[PDB]
RNA sequence: AGCGCCAGAGAGGGUGAAAGCCCCGUAGGCGAAAGGUGGGGGGAUAGGUGAGGGUACCCGAGUACCCCGUGGUUCGUGGAGCCAUGGGGGAAUCUGGGCGGACCACCGCCUAAGGCUAAGUACUCCGGGUGACCGAUAGCGCACCAGUACCGUGAGGGAAAGGUGAAAAGAACCCCGGGAGGGGAGUGAAAUAGAGCCUGAAACCGUGGGCUUACAAGCAGUCACGGCCCCAAGGGGUUGUGGCGUGCCUAUUGAAGCAUGAGCCGGCGACUCACGGUCGUGGGCGAGCUUAAGCCGUUGAGGCGGAGGCGUAGGGAAACCGAGUC
RNA sequence: ACCUGGGGAACUGAAACAUCUCAGUACCCAGAGGAGAGGAAAGAGAAAUCGACUCCCUGAGUAGCGGCGAGCGAAAGGGGAC
């Protein structure tokens, strides 16, 4: 094209400001002029006052962390059929993940809004709704025995 | 969308021509192109700017003066950065400069590359190469009747190392294997010239 | 390097969806305050205005 | 090692500056300085030395070393770069397509 | 400036200034009597090579195991196992013994109390190659006869200092002078290049010249007229009166302030980078977006690589349910 | 320098401080070598599962640990090197 003028297009601005000048931000440097604004402050976020934070609010989050750790339990990834009818044929796990949602997300439970069309759709779980919804014409593939 | 290239006579058969969508003069984007160049010219940056910090220096830690009744200014070790001999404050530390420019862009960039050059008609798909056993002469001779007197810089790319040698030494030429095509060099040179084979792989890289 | 999430905050606050910080009600925590008053009743969850902007920033990774 | 250069105890041609072109015999090779000598710049000193043994000195002095890169070997013609031939036994050098 | 030429060689350095073709080299291609190294490709030893049926002989001891005291692990006494082990007690040999987070029971895993074992990994005294690395107050503490001089009983601390010229041609001889230094002479492109010698800034000390001052009171200047000195319907330099005028910085309610700092000059000298994150913004792509490490090429070519990660549904402590949920 | 073992601090952080933190870091000592260490399951952990060890990328600032403070922080599994 041309080595010359191929540069940024109205916004590189790789021009940070320098607090050491004599006009603009200066002396005190990009604002300051007091103390405890001199080489690091406590937080703020959670900390300070030396008061109580708001570590005052009680941890309701119960049933939380025993010790060996988490409990290996079956997770169920959710997917509406309004994102499902996106295609047709025979929709089942794997067929997803490899596309759309899931990705080893484990159990596939369909459900949702929209209005899926007829096409036996395998899964692990459906909604009292999700079922009836495609009950109009679809599939009841399910569980496992192995 | 304007795409007629310039096939290069093999032997007796004339000069045909090919073509390819936005893969030719379409919507060139100056910025993106640049973006790709920065990235290219940064990643290649051999970052080795070292300077010794305060503790990095080679002095003792003794406290030069008693600190309180000398009139002299208060001081630490001769390593203090206000001590001449001292260590640099925010000197440069050896650091890397690369980052991962979006592939889908890294390519769309090579697109605009080849493109532009072709839209200005400086793109040329060659084929006929009478140059053998790497001989500067033979090559120069070729280019002559090839329509390249050495006025504009020429990025030569071919899977033929022998031709490679041929121009491997001409001041007005940048010889480059086909798999090495890159927006920089493309842009860097005034005229892109490549073997049909080459143009294919570049095409394989995106059809 | 990789800010660590503030456990305690995580242990006591659930951040909804639209970006609201929600936690319990101080006061009733197993009374300890004692003998009722129909107040105990009024203890569900709540929105921490202006202090969540901070609360939130402590869970940058855990989300 | 790697100290070796062109001309040796033989006939050379300057091409320096102040003596640009002035065929002359041997230079008495340096080489730990890369100087020739030849017959070019033959500056005169104040001949006496460290000890005025035997009367004074003189003002007809001698040759000024002269940088080695400024001279060139030569034969039937001018300048001409050295080159090497096998001989089918030993080895010797011969100017570009002329020999000797 | 004019005609050429080589190029698998237009990297670089050097030559009195800016050379592909002058010198050393560069691409490319050859070389080892000798001594190291060397499964990358091959030879040879060492050693290793099956299946059923029976006794009920072996299968690592102060060990396991239990208890007291501790250590390691994300585990801080916890419901606290496992792996280690100082103290006490103290087995069994496959109907054996340990483990899968107290303890049982199921179900399953593994064979403790003997040992060795390449590679992929770490580092940089040492050799080489590169650098949007420094260029003598920098870069190593040392570009130089530096871990020196000097300092300290000692451990230890720890400097400064680089550049004549292309070439010594480095100033014969005469003169002044005890010498040193100079004046001529002479070399050189240049000597205000003459030797701790390129360039040579500032502070600071001088000589000469111009304007100006010995009745006048000042942050030293500014405004205005007038006079003197170098070019002319203008400008410079200076300044005799007149008018007006409390330094700079910092810190403060408030400083000329009799509050802090500064002798003057010249150098060195302070908002950085890495990784997370959050807004904004310039772009790619969009129900999708994107790669890590690593492999392949390159030798200042980029490819490949979907493990993984955001996002597509939220509620609820959880079970769980789901466009709902609590 | 790097490595393994035996010993092993405090300042700091917690806006005091004693648990905790810094940190098994600094340092001291022994030993190993071009590396050292580790290494062929009395393993892992839920998978009809895996199959010495080490190194990198993930997993993951997750699981958890914690005057449940400050703060600390895995492993399996998946990619690679070998």
């Amino acid at each position: 094209d041309l080595r010359p003028n191929p540069g940024a297009n109205k916004r590189r601005k790789r021009v940070g400001r320098g607090p050491g000048s004599g006009h603009g931000k200066t002396a005190t440097r990009g604002h300051k002029g007091q103390k405890s604004r001199s080489g690091g402050l406590k937080d703020p976020r959670r900390f300070e006052g030396g008061r109580s934070t708001t570590l005052m609010r009680l941890p309701k989050r119960g049933m939380q962390g025993q010790v060996p750790g988490e409990i290996k339990r079956p997770r169920y990834q959710g997917v509406n059929l309004k994102d499902l009818a996106r295609f047709e044929g025979e929709v089942t796990p794997e067929l997803l993940v490899r596309a759309g949602l899931l990705k080893k997300g484990y159990r596939l439970k369909i459900l949702g809004e929209g209005e899926a069309k007829p096409l036996k759709v395998v899964a692990h779980a459906f909604s009292k709704s999700a079922l009836e919804k495609l009950k109009a014409a679809g599939g009841e593939p399910v569980l496992l025995e192995a | 969308m304007k795409e007629v290239a310039v096939y290069q006579i093999p032997v007796l058969s004339p000069s045909g021509r090919r073509e390819l969508a936005a893969d030719l003069p379409a919507e060139i984007n100056p910025h993106l192109l640049w973006e790709v160049v920065r990235w290219q010219l940064a990643k290649r940056r051999r970052g080795t700017a070292s300077t010794k910090t305060r503790g990095e220096v080679a002095y003792s830690g003794r406290k030069i003066w008693p600190q309180k009744h000398t009139g002299r200014a208060r001081h630490g070790d001769i390593g203090a950065p206000i001590f001449v001999g001292g260590g640099v404050v925010f000197g440069p530390k050896p650091r890397d400069y690369s980052y991962t420019l979006p592939k889908k862009v890294r390519k769309k960039g090579l697109a605009m590359a080849v493109a532009d050059r072709a839209r200005e008609g400086k793109l040329l798909l060659v084929e006929a190469f009478a140059g053998v056993n790497g001989k500067t002469k033979e090559f120069l001779a070729w280019a002559k009747e090839a329509g390249l007197d050495g006025s504009e810089s020429v990025l030569l790319v071919t899977g033929n190392e022998l031709v490679r040698r041929a121009a491997r030494n001409l001041p007005w030429v940048v010889t480059l294997a086909p798999e090495g095509l890159n927006v920089y060099d493309i842009v860097r040179t005034e005229r892109l010239v490549m073997d049909l084979d080459a143009w294919e792989v570049f095409q394989n890289r995106i059809g | 390097p990789k800010m660590k999430t503030h456990k305690g905050a995580k242990k006591r606050v659930k951040i909804t969806a639209s970006g609201k910080v929600v936690a319990m009600k101080t006061g009733k925590r197993h009374l300890n305050w004692q003998k009722s008053g129909k107040e105990i009743r009024q203890k569900g969850r709540k929105f921490v205005l202006a202090k969540p902007e901070a609360e939130r920033i402590k869970l940058l990774l855990p989300y | 090692r790697v100290k070796m250069h062109v001309k040796k105890g033989d006939t050379v041609l300057v091409a320096s500056g102040k003596y640009k072109g002035r065929v002359g015999k041997v230079k008495e090779v340096l080489p730990k300085k890369y100087a020739v000598i030849v017959e070019g710049v033959n500056i005169v000193k104040k001949a006496v030395r460290v000890s005025p043994k035997y009367p004074q000195g003189g003002f007809i002095e001698k040759e000024a070393p002269l940088h080695a890169s400024k001279v060139r070997p030569i034969c039937p013609a001018c300048g001409k770069p050295t080159r090497v031939r096998k001989k089918f036994l030993e080895n010797g050098k011969k100017i570009r397509v002329c020999a000797k």
